[PDB]
């Protein structure tokens, strides 16, 4: 069954900076990437960033960077968030369809 | 933008019956990535129902209702780098309705750059007597 990962984490000693990371493992490309915090994409959270394979990144506030990473995943990063903050990815791909997991960061 | 869908559709056992959804209204710049159709009260081995890519088409993951059963009733992929895939009907239909068909069904549009934007329809499998 195909698998989506979502890591947040504060990798920065200076302890000021969100990364949310989230991939697919699955036997499909990716067709869109949907980033959104605080609840699912397009179902109550609100939407940060939109990843498509060939026309570009879209983000919005308060996302720094929205990037590509390697291996059918991405990552983002926050400007400034809370702790209990949920961030959720939604991986739309061909054929096997949408797939959605949300994450948080670990507590200390 | 939003899903047009019925809240509740209404098919014969062992008919046809067709759950229309659209992304409306047109906008221009604005691009429709996959169509996602979802039982998202089935198992997660069963969810992903249907699906359809702008260039490869349509699939059906899912082996329950399968494609076998299922089909886009407007759904058109490009035929080149001249005409444009139109995804905007994303109805679909069932062929031979079970009483194991009858329940939630979800039409999403991943779109660019706007996003996920998602709707919902009940099935009624009518039971004959019933
Ligand atoms: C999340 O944490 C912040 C700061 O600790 C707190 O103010 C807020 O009430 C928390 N939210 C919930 C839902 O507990």
């Amino acid at each position: 069954t195909p698998e989506v990962w979502v890591q947040v984490r504060m990798e920065a000693t200076e302890l000021s900076s969100f990364t949310i990371r989230c991939g697919f493992l699955g036997s499909g490309s990716i067709s869109l990437v949907t980033v959104s915090w605080g609840g699912p994409n397009g179902a109550g959270g609100t939407t940060l960033a939109v990843l498509h394979p060939e026309r570009g990144i879209r983000q919005w506030a308060p996302a720094r960077q929205a990037r590509w990473e390697t291996q059918s995943s991405i990552s983002l990063i926050l400007e400034g968030p809370c702790a209990n903050t949920t961030f959720c990815c939604k991986f739309a791909s061909f054929p096997e369809g949408s797939w959605e997991a949300c994450g948080s960061l670990p507590p200390s | 933008v939003r899903v047009q869908v019925l809240p509740e559709v209404r098919g014969q056992l062992g008919g046809t019956v067709e759950l229309p959804c659209h992304l409306l209204p047109p906008v221009p710049g604005l691009y429709i990535s996959l169509v996602t159709w979802q039982r998202p009260d089935a198992p997660a081995n069963h969810q992903n129902v249907a699906a359809f890519h702008p260039k490869m088409g349509p699939s059906f993951p899912s082996p329950k209702p399968g494609s076998e059963r299922l089909s886009f009733v407007s759904a058109k992929q490009s035929t080149g780098q001249d005409t444009e895939a139109e995804l905007q009907d994303a109805t679909l239909a069932l062929h031979g309705l079970t009483v194991e068909d009858e329940g939630n069904y979800t039409c999403e549009f991943a779109t660019f750059p706007k996003g996920s934007v998602r709707g919902m329809t009940w099935l009624r499998v009518l039971v004959p007597r019933l």
